[PDB]
C-alpha cells in the first residue's frame, strides 16, 4: 500500500495535515493523486484531485500538495464536521490505482455527553419459545468509551452476555447496545435484571422485572 | 443527478463465484467514464479492483485480482459488473462502484459518483432469516422498539410504519453471536400522548434470505 499515519488529531478551529507517502513508481512519476473523505457506514466523498484541484462544492477549507514520492491534504479551519477517515489514492504503473492504508482524524475539544440508556424485556412473544432477552441500548455519548455490567437481583453476571463495538451517530457521538440471552426458568429466576453503564467515571442505571 | 448502485447476492460460498452489478443512472454507460469498482473489508480500508473505459468496452484489474476476475459493461442495461471467481473469506467486504470524472488522465483515481456500498459475505455456512419482536414501554418512558434475532448473513434493514416516520428513529448496529449468527434492535422515541392514538408498527427486511416482514408494537 501507500503509506498513511493511521490516526491523527486536532483542535477546533485549526489547520492540520495529512500525509500519504508511496513510492517513486507511484507518487514520485505521476501528477495525480487524489483525496476522500469518509464517514462511518457511509461512500467515500472525493475531496481533491490531481495533486491540487477541487471538485464543486467540496469546502474551500481542503487543499493538495506532492513533494517528491509523497503528498500530503490540508485541512483548516477545523469543524467537527470534518471528523471522518481520510484516504488517499494515486495513479500507479500501467494502468492501476493505489490506495493508502487510512487515517482517522479525531477533532479534539468536543463539548462530552453521557449515555441516554434504554432498556427492554424480553417480549412474551419470545418467551413462548422458552428462550428469552434483554436489550440494553446505549445513545448519544462522547468520548465513546463505555464499561456496561449486568446485574441479576443486585448480583453481577458474567455469563450469557455480548456487547458491541461502539459506533458512531451523524451527530459525531456514540451508540453502542448490550444483550443477555437467556432460558425463560433464568428469566423467570429473579425479580429484577439491571443494566449498569458507567461513562467518565458517571454511572447510569437501568432497571427491569417481570411485568 | 448522476446516480449508480450496487447489486447483487449478500452471500457466496468458497470457490464459487461473486458477481455484481451497478446500474447507471443519467449518462449512457458508452459516455467513456472508467466505471471502477472498491471494496471495503470491513473496519480494515480501501482496496481499488479495477474499472471498465465505457466508450472501449477494454478493462483492468489489481495485480492480485487480475488473473481471478472481470470487469465488464453491459450496453442494453446501462450498467456494468464485477466478476471474480473463486472466492475465499477474504473477499468478503463491502463493495462500491464508482465513476471516474470525465477525462482525466487515470480517472479511476479520481471518483466523483459513488453508490451506496453491498456488503458481500464469502461463506460456507446458510442464509438463516431473523426472529422479529416487539419492545413496548410502561419499562423505558417515551421510547417504542422493536427486536430482529439471530439472522446470517448481513444485513437487516428496518423502517417505521411503512416510511411514515424517519425522525426520532434510531437502527443500532448488530452484535454478532458466538453462533456466527447475528442481531440488532430497532427504537423510534414517541410523543407520549400518541401510544394507543397512533399506531405503530415496524417493516423489516432480510433480503439475503428474502425475509420481510411487519409487526405491531402494540402497546
Amino acid at each position: 500500500a501507500l503509506t498513511q499515519p493511521p490516526s491523527v488529531s486536532g483542535s477546533p478551529g485549526q489547520s492540520v495535515i495529512i500525509s500519504c507517502t508511496g513510492t517513486s513508481s507511484d507518487i514520485g512519476q505521476y501528477n495525480s493523486v487524489s483525496w476522500y473523505q469518509q464517514h462511518p457506514d457511509k461512500a467515500p466523498k472525493l475531496v481533491i484531485y490531481g495533486v491540487t484541484s477541487r471538485p464543486s462544492g467540496v469546502s474551500d477549507r481542503f487543499s493538495g500538495s506532492k513533494y517528491g514520492d509523497t503528498a500530503s491534504l490540508t485541512i483548516s479551519g477545523l469543524q467537527a464536521e470534518d471528523e471522518a477517515d481520510y484516504y488517499c489514492s494515486s495513479h500507479a504503473d500501467e494502468n492501476m490505482a493505489l490506495f493508502g492504508g487510512g487515517t482517522r482524524l479525531t477533532v479534539l475539544g468536543q463539548p462530552k455527553a453521557s449515555p441516554t440508556v434504554t432498556l427492554f424485556p424480553p417480549s412474551s412473544e419470545e418467551l413462548q419459545a422458552n428462550k428469552a432477552t434483554l436489550v440494553c441500548l446505549i445513545s448519544d455519548f462522547y468520548p465513546g468509551v463505555v464499561k456496561v455490567a449486568w446485574k441479576a437481583d443486585g448480583s453481577a453476571v458474567n455469563a450469557g452476555v455480548e456487547t458491541t463495538t461502539p459506533s458512531k451517530q451523524s451527530n459525531n457521538k456514540y451508540a453502542a447496545s448490550s444483550y443477555l440471552s437467556l432460558t425463560s426458568d433464568q428469566w423467570k429466576s429473579h425479580k429484577s435484571y439491571s443494566c449498569q453503564v458507567t461513562h467518565e467515571g458517571s454511572t447510569v442505571e437501568k432497571t427491569v422485572a417481570p411485568a | 443527478q448522476v446516480q449508480l448502485q450496487e447489486s447483487g447476492p449478500g452471500l457466496v460460498k468458497p470457490s464459487e463465484t461473486l458477481s455484481l452489478t451497478c446500474a447507471v443512472s443519467g449518462v449512457s454507460i458508452n459516455d467513456g467514464y472508467d466505471w471502477t469498482w472498491i471494496r471495503q473489508t470491513p473496519g480494515k480500508g480501501l482496496e481499488w479492483i479495477g474499472y471498465v473505459f465505457g466508450r472501449s468496452g477494454n478493462f483492468n484489474l489489481n495485480p492480485s485480482l487480475r488473473n481471478r476476475g472481470i470487469i465488464s459493461k453491459d450496453t442494453c442495461k446501462n450498467q456494468f459488473s464485477l466478476n471474480l471467481n473463486s472466492a475465499t473469506a477474504a473477499d468478503t467486504a463491502v463493495y462500491f462502484c464508482a465513476r471516474g470524472m470525465e477525462g482525466l488522465f487515470a480517472a479511476y483515481n479520481s471518483l466523483d459518483v459513488w453508490g451506496r456500498g453491498l456488503l458481500v459475505t464469502v461463506s460456507s455456512a446458510s442464509t438463516k432469516g431473523p426472529s422479529v419482536f416487539p419492545l413496548a414501554p410502561s419499562e423505558s418512558t417515551a421510547a417504542l422498539g422493536c427486536l430482529v434475532k439471530d439472522y446470517f448473513p448481513e444485513p437487516v434493514t428496518v423502517s417505521w410504519n411503512s416510511g411514515s416516520l424517519t425522525s426520532g428513529v434510531h437502527t443500532f448496529p448488530a452484535v454478532l453471536q458466538s453462533s456466527g449468527l447475528y442481531s440488532l434492535s430497532s427504537v423510534v422515541t414517541v410523543p407520549s400522548s400518541s401510544l394507543g392514538t397512533q399506531t405503530y408498527v415496524c417493516n423489516v427486511n432480510h433480503k439475503p434470505s428474502n425475509t420481510k416482514v411487519d409487526k405491531r408494537v402494540e402497546i
